C-alpha cells in the first residue's frame, strides 16, 4: 500500500514574547494513510486541551491536519510536537525553536 | 480575482471496528466553511466559518441529508473496490473524493473537477470537458463502463456548472470581509551561525492571504532551488498563512544571497538583501 511520511512543523501563531499568551501550532502535512497520532508537549507531557482541524487533503491526495492550543512561551518551558504514523518506527518529537 | 469552491470527502474502512469513517469538508478558496464527521455525536453538517452560520434550517437539513447519502454510497464503494482488487476483508482502505468549481474575475464558470482516489492513488476522474473519464487501472475502467452507461457525468456537470457556482457567488458576498481580502506578506530574513564556518539564512513570509506564494533564494542572481529547504505553506490559525525558505551558506557570503517573494498582495515582486 502507498504510504507517505508526515512533514511536521511546530511553530507559534505570533512572534513569541515570554509571558505573553500565544498559540502553539503543530502542522502535519503530506501523509497517507489518514490515521495519525499528534500531541503537543510541554516539558515532555501531553497538553490535554489540544484542538485539531477537520481532516482534509491536497491535490496529490496526501492529508493535512493542524493541532493547536493556547500557550505562554517562557524562558525555561520546552514545547514540542510528538507525531506517530505507520511510516515511523517510533514517535517523532520535533522541538519548538522560537529563534528560526 | 478568481475564486473556487471545493468539497473533500474521506472514507476509511476499519473492519471489526465499526462502519467506515466518513469525513466531509467544504472550502471557498483557502477558507473552510463546513464539516461532517460520521463519528461525531451531532450527526449534522456543521458550520466552520462565521459567514455560513446565517444559513437557515433548510440549508443544514438539506446539506446533512446530502452528505449522509454520500457516506452511504462510499460505504458500499469500499466493498466494490475491495472485491475488484481482490483484497482481504481485514485491511483498512481509503477512498477520497474531491469536487467543485472555479470562477474567474467575472464570477462566471471557468472549470469543474470531480475526482476520486483509492488508497492514495488516482482511481477515476472527470476530465475538463465534464463529459469523459480518466481511469488508469482495470478496476477503474469497470467503474467507467458503468458510469458511461448510466450517464453519471451529465448529472455531475449540471451541479458543477450551475449549483456549485450559484452557491459560490452567494458565499463570496456573505463572507466578503474574509473571502474578498488580500493580506500582503510581512517579510524578513534571519541569519543563524550553524558553526564557525557556515550560516543558515531563512527567508520568511508571515500573515498573508491567500495561501498562494512564491519564495526563492538566488546566489549572485542564480536561483538556488536545488539547495533550498522550502517548508509547506502552513496556517497561522487566524485565517492567514506562513512560509519560509532556507539555505546553508559559507560564513561571509551572505551578501551574495537574495530572497524573492511574489504574492498577489504585493504591487511588485519583492527582493530582500543583506544590505
Ligand atoms: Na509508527
Amino acid at each position: 500500500m502507498i504510504q507517505r511520511t508526515p512533514k511536521i512543523q511546530v511553530y507559534s501563531r505570533h512572534p513569541a514574547e515570554n509571558g505573553k499568551s500565544n498559540f502553539l501550532n503543530c502542522y502535519v502535512s503530506g501523509f497517507h494513510p489518514s490515521d495519525i497520532e499528534v500531541d503537543l508537549l510541554k516539558n515532555g507531557e501531553r497538553i490535554e486541551k489540544v484542538e485539531h482541524s477537520d481532516l482534509s487533503f491536497s491535490k496529490d491526495w496526501s492529508f493535512y491536519l493542524l493541532y493547536y492550543t493556547e500557550f505562554t512561551p517562557t524562558e525555561k518551558d520546552e514545547y514540542a510536537c510528538r507525531v506517530n504514523h505507520v511510516t515511523l518506527s517510533q514517535p517523532k518529537i520535533v522541538k519548538w525553536d522560537r529563534d528560526m | 480575482g478568481s475564486h473556487s469552491m471545493r468539497y473533500f470527502f474521506t472514507s476509511v474502512s476499519r473492519p471489526g471496528r465499526g462502519e467506515p469513517r466518513f469525513i466531509a469538508v467544504g472550502y471557498v478558496d483557502d477558507t473552510q466553511f463546513v464539516r461532517f464527521d460520521s463519528d461525531a455525536a451531532s450527526q449534522r453538517m456543521e458550520p466552520r466559518a462565521p459567514w455560513i452560520e446565517q444559513e437557515g434550517p433548510e440549508y443544514w437539513d438539506g446539506e446533512t441529508r446530502k452528505v449522509k447519502a454520500h457516506s452511504q454510497t462510499h460505504r458500499v464503494d469500499l466493498g466494490t473496490l475491495r472485491g475488484c482488487y481482490n483484497q482481504s476483508e481485514a485491511g483498512s482502505h481509503t477512498v477520497q473524493r474531491m469536487y467543485g468549481c472555479d470562477v474567474g474575475s467575472d464570477w462566471r464558470f471557468l472549470r469543474g473537477y470531480h475526482q476520486y482516489a483509492y488508497d492514495g492513488k488516482d482511481y477515476i476522474a472527470l476530465k475538463e470537458d465534464l463529459r469523459s473519464w480518466t481511469a488508469a487501472d482495470m478496476c477503474a475502467q469497470t467503474t467507467k463502463h458503468k458510469w458511461e452507461a448510466a450517464h453519471v457525468a451529465e448529472q455531475l456537470r449540471a451541479y458543477l456548472e450551475g449549483t456549485c457556482v450559484e452557491w459560490l457567488r452567494r458565499y463570496l458576498e456573505n463572507g466578503k470581509e474574509t473571502l474578498q481580502r488580500t493580506d500582503a506578506p510581512k517579510t524578513h530574513m534571519t541569519h543563524h551561525a550553524v558553526s564557525d564556518h557556515e550560516a543558515t539564512l531563512r527567508c520568511w513570509a508571515l500573515s498573508f492571504y491567500p495561501a498562494e506564494i512564491t519564495l526563492t533564494w538566488q546566489r549572485d542572481g542564480e536561483d538556488q532551488t536545488q539547495d533550498t529547504e522550502l517548508v509547506e505553506t502552513r496556517p497561522a490559525g487566524d485565517g492567514t498563512f506562513q512560509k519560509w525558505v532556507a539555505v546553508v551558506v559559507p560564513s561571509g557570503q551572505e551578501q551574495r544571497y537574495t530572497c524573492h517573494v511574489q504574492h498577489e498582495g504585493l504591487p511588485k515582486p519583492l527582493t530582500l538583501r543583506w544590505e
